[PDB]
RNA sequence: GAACAAUAGUAAGCACAAUCAUAGCACAUAAAAACGUUAGGUCAAGGUGUAGCUUAUGGGUUGGAAAGAAAUGGGCUACAUUUUCUACAUAAGAAUAUCCACCACACGAAAGUUUUUAUGAAACUAAAAACCAAAGGAGGAUUUAGCAGUAAAUCAAGAA
């Protein structure tokens, strides 16, 4: 090692663009903390789940507007129709409790 | 195929150029091999500039022969800390100054 | 209506609907129309700050690091280093206290 | 509608990571730097600490897409195990095969 | 015994499809695959996102054509846009299938945000390359 | 059919590679005697090798809830193509490049590596500071 | 409900077999493995039949858990000379449980205690040093696993 190989690796630093001043191993954490993507910004993590409420909604009313076809919705409701003309339903709210 | 087109990994500009085609000085040239290393090989005479940092090709590009262009300019600059130049620095042994010239002399001496 | 397949192609790419070729991943993304020297040095907002402190080696090594960084533009770095000097000169009386006089 | 409460709390652990992260890195850049004094130190930690703790990035719990299965996730298609080869028995899924070798 | 996505022996009358009469396992060997697309290749990303995909245009497509889907949905997917393949039944006129045609098409191509394009094509019943 | 000429001097390319992955060989195959006779028609002078295979071999648990000692075991391979073009020019290059693309296959990715030729830069030509 | 110098059996279907995979063969392994059995496992992957909850068996915040007197299954590391250290990769040098007052050392601390460092908003986590060097001296009834590139020993990689 000699000062000519310092100031041959400064030069090198300050042209590069890379660190210029020597610094600690630990500071050195901040250089790559801005040299990436956050984590929690990351694409492949916000956008993780598609919104369940569009396709939800979506697909209900084409549904309804009579265009898409629901045969697991009509299998609830066929059954909760035959449940409710039971007598067993859902009770309105405040009522089945107290009574 | 899908939705959206953007690449992450087209950014990446290589630059490889051979040092012999260079109008490099004896100097500028082992200056210049001081200076980039490991970006420089030594067998083949190729030396290779990766450039990343920035999101448009044009800029990697344009920043790669910027590189080149700045390497160069400073491969010809000689200053005060280069004539303080260590002999353990050295590419080559110098005959001149040596060890090895010393004990000859001494060898011859006695 | 259309008369080839070759139409649907090609009202579809002119529409801007189907995909430019041969395929540039960079297609339809500009970059605010900024350049490498923009983006690189960043002396231009160091030019604020206490020179010989060690708000200079911080700032260094956040400079250093919104170079590195292809994920953000010209703007963000800059609304960056621009909270920084915001929450440095928002506290006066830490940076004096701390024993080094800080600008 | 999400499949579950699970998946409703989580979603809004992504968008609140997604909002504060900002904050979140220029506050860690302060706090993980050595240089700098101790006093800004304990201060940006007065001030991470005050940001709520549903906007930090590991709060945040990968699930299933689809059934919300907490684990057995596979990082690349998002999709718990019981899924995923449901999936890809029926060939829906490309390119997955049964390995011979 | 495996279960995965198999048609058990009755006894001996059920009709079958060529796609469920092979197993998992046959994958590749005999069995090609019903969605085609780049994500899961060696260097490549976003397989999630066309599995979504993927996912929610089987339940569309079911959804959509009551009753008259013959044969499981082929889905492919080049150069962005998504051609969606699909072995239908005869059931309704003309007129409904090119409506729904339009419909998908357009409902398809604007909420994926990128070109779609539809075939269908007609069988008189269900393909049975086994019992019967 | 419109063309025009810019009197600006086009681009030239060294050697450039294309990379053809899939997961079957045959889709590979064909498409390779596309390419290969594409390249003939317009005298571009090129070769085509086989990248060794890469396969990839993950296993899940084989039931809902419990039997570890019972494991599926899932496999997805990649395998290549690589078209070798040298000495072609820029247009050459788009128009090649342009009608091997647009009919690329769905299951096949490609990735292409141009190595462009440049005489040298402008500042370093032969001045010394 | 079969006998091949054949006595009432013929039968497409589905297993096994055959082919595929292990980048050529052959083998081996891998896969395949019907019908049924064990009301075997899982309503916490998810989905539902039946019953229930609806100012609550629902939805949120905040803090709290996972302590050992034992008992045991499975592992890892050993108890040392086919060993232990450092060089090192496959000829080397030294150490070596009893001399004795060693200024204790031979193996064996993965355990503890200190200080760091990784990550993280939050160390209870993980890694590395220094110290410490304990039980252990090949283990009762009784048992696991393996027929070849296997066992055994040594090394790395990946999944989350
Ligand atoms: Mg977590
Ligand atoms: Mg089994
Ligand atoms: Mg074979
Ligand atoms: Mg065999
Ligand atoms: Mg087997
Ligand atoms: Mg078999
Ligand atoms: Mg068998
Ligand atoms: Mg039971
Ligand atoms: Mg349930
Ligand atoms: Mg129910
Ligand atoms: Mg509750
Ligand atoms: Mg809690
Ligand atoms: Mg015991
Ligand atoms: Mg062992
Ligand atoms: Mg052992
Ligand atoms: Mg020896
Ligand atoms: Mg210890
Ligand atoms: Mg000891
Ligand atoms: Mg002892
Ligand atoms: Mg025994
Ligand atoms: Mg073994």
């Amino acid at each position: 090692l000699s000062e000519y190989a310092v100031r041959m690796s400064r030069l090198s630093a300050r042209l590069f663009g890379e660190v210029a001043r020597p610094t600690d191993s630990k500071s050195m954490k901040v250089v790559k903390l801005f040299s990436e993507q956050p984590l929690a910004k990351r694409k492949e993590t916000y956008d993780w789940y598609p919104n369940h409420n569009t396709y939800f909604a979506l697909m209900g009313t084409l549904r309804f507007l009579g265009l898409y076809r629901d045969e697991h919705q009509d299998f609830r409701d066929e059954q909760l129709r035959l449940k409710k003309l039971r007598g067993k339903g859902k009770p309105r709210k405040g009522e089945g409790k107290r009574a | 195929a899908g939705p959206s087109i953007r690449n992450p990994k087209a950014r990446v500009v290589t630059l490889r150029v051979k040092l012999s085609s260079l109008n490099l000085d004896d100097h500028a040239k082992k200056k210049l091999i001081k200076l980039v290393g490991d970006r420089y090989c030594k067998s083949t005479d190729v030396l290779t500039i990766k450039t990343d940092r920035c999101p448009l090709k044009r800029q990697n590009y344009d920043y790669a022969v910027y590189l080149l262009t700045v390497l160069y300019h400073e491969s010809w600059k000689t200053e005060e800390w280069e004539k303080k130049k260590t002999e353990a620095d050295m590419e080559e042994y110098i005959w001149e100054n040596s060890t090895s010239e010393k004990n000859i002399l001494e060898t011859l001496l006695q | 209506p259309f008369q080839n397949g070759f139409e649907e192609m090609i009202q579809w790419t002119k529409e801007g609907k189907l995909w430019e070729f041969p395929i540039n991943n960079e297609a339809g993304f500009d970059d605010d129309g900024s350049e490498f020297h923009e983006h690189i040095f960043l002396d231009k907002y160091l030019q604020d700050f206490p020179k010989q402190g060690p708000i200079r080696h911080f700032m260094e090594l956040v400079t250093c690091g919104l170079s590195k960084n292809p994920y953000l533009s010209v703007k963000q770095k800059v609304e960056h280093i621009e909270w920084f000097r915001n929450y440095f000169n928002e506290k006066r009386v830490i940076l004096k206290e701390s024993g080094i006089q800080l600008n | 509608y999400y499949v579950d409460w699970k998946m409703l709390r989580d979603v809004k652990r992504r968008k609140m990571a997604y909002e504060y992260a900002d904050e979140r890195l220029r506050i860690n850049s302060l706090r993980k730097n050595t240089i700098l004094p101790k006093d800004l130190q304990e201060v940006a930690d007065e001030e991470i600490a005050s940001l709520p703790r549903d906007s930090c990035p590991v709060r945040i719990r990968n699930r299933c897409v689809m059934t919300s299965r907490p684990r057995g996730v596979k990082r690349r298609w998002r999709l718990s195990r019981i899924v995923f080869r449901h999936l890809a028995d029926h060939g829906q899924l490309s390119g997955v095969q049964r390995a011979m070798w | 015994k495996n279960r995965a996505a198999r048609v058990r022996v009755s006894k001996g009358d059920k009709p079958v499809t060529y796609e469920e009469a092979h197993a998992p396992h046959y994958i590749a060997h005999r069995k090609g695959w019903l969605s085609l697309h780049t994500g899961n290749l060696d260097g490549e990303d976003h397989a999630a996102e066309r599995t979504v995909e993927d996912v929610f245009l089987r339940k569309f497509m079911l959804g959509t054509f009551p009753g008259c889907l013959a044969d499981q949905l082929v889905l492919k997917r080049r150069a962005n846009q998504l051609e969606i393949c699909a072995l239908v039944l005869r059931q309704l006129p003309p007129h409904k299938f090119y409506f729904l045609v339009g419909y998908s098409e357009t409902l398809l191509s604007h909420f994926y945000k990128c070109p779609v394009h539809l075939h269908l094509q007609t069988v008189p019943s269900k393909v049975v390359y086994k019992y019967i | 059919p419109e063309i025009t000429i810019s009197d600006e001097p086009d681009t030239l390319y060294k050697r450039l590679s294309v990379l053809v992955k899939g997961h079957d060989k045959a889709v590979l195959d064909s498409y390779e005697y596309f390419a290969v006779l594409a390249a003939k028609e317009l005298g571009i002078s090129i070769k085509v090798h086989e990248p060794p295979r890469k396969i990839e071999r993950f296993t899940l648990l084989k039931s809902v809830h419990i039997f570890k000692k019972h494991r599926v075991q899932y496999e997805m391979r990649t395998l290549y193509r690589c078209l070798e073009l040298e000495h072609l020019t820029g247009s050459t290059a788009d128009v090649y490049l342009e009608y091997i693309q647009r009919n690329l296959p769905e299951g096949v990715a490609m990735e292409v590596t141009k190595t462009k030729l440049e005489q040298l830069p402008e500042h370093i030509r032969k001045p010394i500071w």
